[PDB]
DNA sequence: TAAGCAATTCGTAATCATGGTCATAGCT
DNA sequence: AGCTATGACCATGATTACGAATTGC
């Protein structure tokens, strides 16, 4: 009998408006410490990780593991519903085929019913390594950026250095070059670098990427060489969302 | 006779005689109004095609004799003169010649033959020593011309029209080769191809039918004529090919096949000069490109002038299937052996069409494109297990009973597409 | 020489663009008693009724009584074009078929002189009935619910007891079951004498809510077997009523 | 070489916001007085001009008077991924065939440099010659915006009277013919209509192109008006005391 | 119990890029 | 609460993809 009480409901209106543009359909695993999320897409380019971990509910109790499917259209259909301050609770029984939002106003408490499915998305993700250039930047600026370049082309080319990070892309209409020099309290430019590393992808994820801005204010790109980029956001004191992308050539 | 292959090509044959219906009740409402405006346009298009008519050069086809089993025959000195079938109980590839007016022809079943010749030997074949045997006619075909257009492993259109014009100034030992010096050959574009044959025939140990034409599609036909070892010449002059482009069936003809046949039996057509008294009927009744080609197969044009892959496939058949993981895990092999294969030219593809067959024999292609260039075993299976998916639970309380599954790797791309190669996640997961 | 000035111009801004949606042509009754208008939806369930008294007007001059025939997506297309802050001066004329309307702005005055039409009356009657229920809620929060509930079905069935007022829906994924509890402009009051559980179709509730700017509150007013009353008040100046018959 | 430092980042991106679905290529005469543009659009019957001179520059320097072939439509694309407090930098070479902008941030830690491929035309260098007007209507943006856009619901062409009382934009249709009438104002911010006359003005419009002529409404709080006989109507906005944006539509007739 | 590849043809239909409209929110 | 920005939703040709059917070797 998942039950999750989440007294800030705009986080997972945040959440499900993000990962339904890239991805359309998922399989939450919903354990004892958290939910989770693991998916790619269908041309199998991008991977979206995501966990919210049991603490940063207002409530939550779960007594048995539930792989739950769930079309995210409709998912983000259901939760335009709620307002901006609505007390979700999220109740779901264990064998049966509907998820049972039910929404309070701070009496016009709602009652939704959701259809579930039987999805079965891949059960393995990168495996854990470490990175040669981890930058962390203002979020509002990743994504300015990252809608900055698809203007131009459909390939980025993130050049990192010591004294700052640039972003080009070549297409028909021309090129374009940004540059990232390091700082001097949230608009921090911090960059671990430690091998310069010049990698190259597809526009169309980074787009999509960016569609979990004010889930957070920092983002963190963590590259390395013959390795997909990470772009991680994180949810305060829920937990994460990072999205992994494969380069070109 | 009423099996399951019968029960599929009674359905297709209720779909042809109503498409024939179809064409009949489009047919009966034209009148002798409706026959003047297209056969008028048709006929100033066969002007503007018939006066630039030009000839001037000489196609040759070489085809070979029952060439699945001639090569066997070149490396199976024991029975030479017996009749030999190639393939197995299930499938013919192409017999031999002292079968062929028994009945025991291509396109026929492993069964439906053999019932018809008590004394014959079925052997499957050895689909390697082919590739080489084609090379070593390539090796001989090169020299008259470089640009050989070989379209299977044994035919090849061939341009003599530059070679011939600079053979005239050559001594006569040039000219003159040696029985494995034997006979000199001429000068003549008859002993051009003469000189090929024997060439062929004292360097592989076997024979080859040839076929001289103004054109392609009259050398496809002419070498056919005087089939087995031996050849055929037309004259380059627009009389000449009059001469030859009637008294033809068109059984004959390349391009017009089995139902086009069907469908040109209900307008009385048998002859390519009933073929062309039709000029308004089958420019408004079929479509675009087929009048075009019927057009064109009337006056006997074509190429007059000779000219990478575009697919890569690999199917397989087996017994009856009912259960759940065969199809999942037997999708995988045909992922993996089509991997295997994808990389020995270096391709990269970015499609992939799975196709299926019920035990009552029915197509279905569903097909997928992705973004990823794919080459290895497993970045196409998690193209195809999405669309065996999908295709496995359409059918919610029932199995699929399938026959033959097939993957198809497609949409190799460009120079300009391949400076750009996106790359797949699975790669880099564990 | 009919002449209507009304001193808070949104008021009719507000009515017409919740009525152009739904009837196109519609006849205007022009008397004493003020402005009316009866008219049925182009698909013949929706009855709208719009009532103007005279009160509120800031100047009226109605001689004899007149019917003017409009097609409204014209008339919205001209009440497009003046502010949320101006004064309407509607007019019309027995020697013309022309509908004048002057919008006065407190130095941009604006002159239109809009065709009329003639259609076929229909002058049909309600009969009043005693309801069985008749709840005030706020403006904006019904037109969230049906808004809301229209991505889900188009059968809401409206339920009504004295503790609470019961929406349910269904569809192609499950049942937006939404209530609301017996409860300062921004009350639900609930006047109830047998509990009503009643049919209606979403898809003209939709039509209907583009009225919401009009009122802080709206009332519904239902009858068992009877069509519902949807009346969104203008203060001091009349109602607008809606219609809607229930299903099966 | 050419470089030209603009401190007021965002006029580029409404100068080059209200000129790409009028025209789709024009003609920088970038030259020592600062960068010019004229251009007849894609229909041949209204004239934009434009003039940024070189004293409103923060700084600029060329002497080669060089002659771009801009394409304005993936210029405005690439315009459009700069901030609007940022500082915009021009950089052509001699016999180049790109163009590089900069767009440094006040927080400079964050350049952008992009390089725009050029193209090369020839464009009518169809001069507009010293002339004496009639009318002059100086007046508020958002209030011209909202006229052609009242009267563009209405009709598709709108007659402009202008007497010494003020304006009247008259304009009929099929469905009743619409009328606005604007007074002057006297001892009063942006609201001032100032109307001057020597002799009054009936002229006639088409309004699928004063959709199109209002776009540049955030690039100025006054637009004005010229207009008198057998000279086209006058539509100018003033920027930020660099220059100046004039478009030039003729009368119907 | 009736293959195995490839190529091509047309008509269906899926996805995408496009501008227009609407709603909600930061700024006035 | 209007102005403007701007992101969600929607119409919609249109190129591109899908699929059965047909022809060859
Ligand atoms: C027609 C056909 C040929 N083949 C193979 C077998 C043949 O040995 C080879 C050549 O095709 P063909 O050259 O047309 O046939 P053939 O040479 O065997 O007989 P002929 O000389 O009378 O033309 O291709 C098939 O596998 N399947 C077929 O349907």
């Amino acid at each position: 009998m998942f039950e999750a009480r989440l007294v800030q409901g705009s986080i997972l209106k945040k959440v499900l408006e993000a990962l339904k543009d890239l991805i359309n359909e998922a399989c939450w695993d919903i354990s004892s410490s958290g939910v989770n999320l693991q998916s790619m897409d269908s041309s199998h380019v991008s991977l979206v990780q995501l966990t919210l971990r049991s603490e940063g509910f207002d409530t939550y109790r779960c007594d048995r593991n539930l792989a739950m499917g769930v079309n995210l259209t409709s998912m983000s259909k259901i939760l335009k519903c709620a307002g901006n301050e609505d007390i979700i609770t999220l109740r779901a029984e264990d064998n049966a085929d509907t998820l049972a939002l039910v929404f309070e106003a701070p009496e016009k408490v709602s009652d939704y019913e959701m259809k579930l499915m039987d999805l079965d998305v891949e059960q393995l993700g990168i495996p854990e390594q470490e990175y040669s250039c981890v930058v962390k930047m203002p979020s509002g600026e990743f994504a300015r950026i990252c809608r900055d370049l698809s203007h131009i082309g459909d390939a980025v080319v993130i050049s990192c250095a010591k004294d700052g990070v640039k972003f080009s892309a070549s297409g028909e209409l021309g090129n374009g070059n940004i540059k990232l020099s390091q700082t001097s309290e949230e608009e921090a430019v911090t960059i671990e670098m430690n091998e310069p590393v010049q990698l190259t992808f597809a526009l169309r994820y980074l787009n999509f990427f960016t569609k979990a801005t004010p889930l957070s204010s920092t983002v963190t790109l963590s590259m390395s060489a013959d390795v997909p980029l990470v772009v991680e956001y994180k949810i305060a004191d829920m937990g994460h969302l990072k999205y992994y992308l494969a380069p070109k050539i | 006779k009423g099996s399951r292959f019968y029960g599929n090509e009674l359905k297709k044959e209720k779909q042809v005689n109503q498409r024939i219906e179809n064409m009949m009740q489009q047919k009966a409402q034209i009148t002798s109004q409706q026959l003047r405006k297209a056969q008028l346009q048709v006929d100033r298009f066969a002007m503007e095609l018939e006066q630039s008519r030009n000839l001037s050069n000489t196609i040759v086809h070489i085809d070979m004799d029952a060439f699945y089993a001639a090569v066997e025959m070149r490396d199976n000195p024991e029975l030479k003169d017996k009749p030999i079938a190639v393939g197995s109980m299930s499938m013919l590839s192409t017999s031999n010649y002292h079968a062929r007016r028994f009945g025991v022809r291509a396109a026929m079943p492993g069964f439906i033959a053999k019932r018809l010749c008590p004394q014959l030997i079925i052997v499957p074949p050895n689909f390697d020593k082919y590739r080489a045997v084609s090379k070593e006619v390539k090796e001989i075909l090169a020299d008259y011309d470089p640009n050989f257009m070989a379209m299977s492993l044994d035919e090849a259109y061939l341009n003599i029209t530059k070679h011939l014009e600079e053979r005239q100034n050559w001594p006569e030992d040039k000219r003159r080769y040696f029985i494995k010096n034997s006979v000199v050959f001429g000068t003549s574009a008859q002993e051009v191809v003469k000189e090929i044959r024997f060439r062929i025939e004292q360097k592989t140990t076997l024979t080859a039918s040839a076929g001289i034409a103004p054109n392609t599609m009259l050398a496809k036909v002419c070498s056919d004529k005087n089939k087995p070892n031996g050849q055929y010449q037309i004259l380059p002059n627009r009389q000449a090919v009059m001469d030859f482009i009637k008294d033809l069936p068109i059984r004959k003809v390349s391009g017009i096949g089995k139902v086009t046949e069907k469908m040109l039996k209900a307008l009385g057509i048998i002859t390519c000069t009933e073929l062309y008294q039709q000029r308004a009927l089958l420019s408004l009744l079929f479509s675009e490109t087929s009048w075009h080609y019927f057009l064109h197969i009337s006056l006997g044009l074509g190429s007059t002038h000779l000219t990478e892959r575009k697919s890569m496939s690999v199917e397989r058949t087996f017994s009856e299937i009912n259960k759940a993981e065969e199809q999942y895990s037997l999708c995988q092999e045909l992922c993996s052996e089509l991997a295997q294969d994808l990389q020995k030219e270096r391709l990269k593809g970015r499609t992939v069409t799975i196709k299926l067959k019920n035990v009552n024999f029915e197509v279905k292609t569903r097909a997928s494109t992705v973004s990823s260039v794919v080459s290895t075993a497993e970045e196409i299976f998690a193209i195809a297990k999405e669309l065996l998916k999908t295709e496995i639970d359409a059918d919610f309380p029932h199995p699929l009973r399938l026959r033959l599954m097939g993957v198809r790797i497609s949409s190799f791309p460009n120079e300009e597409d391949r400076k750009h190669q996106q790359r797949s996640i699975i790669g880099f997961l564990q």
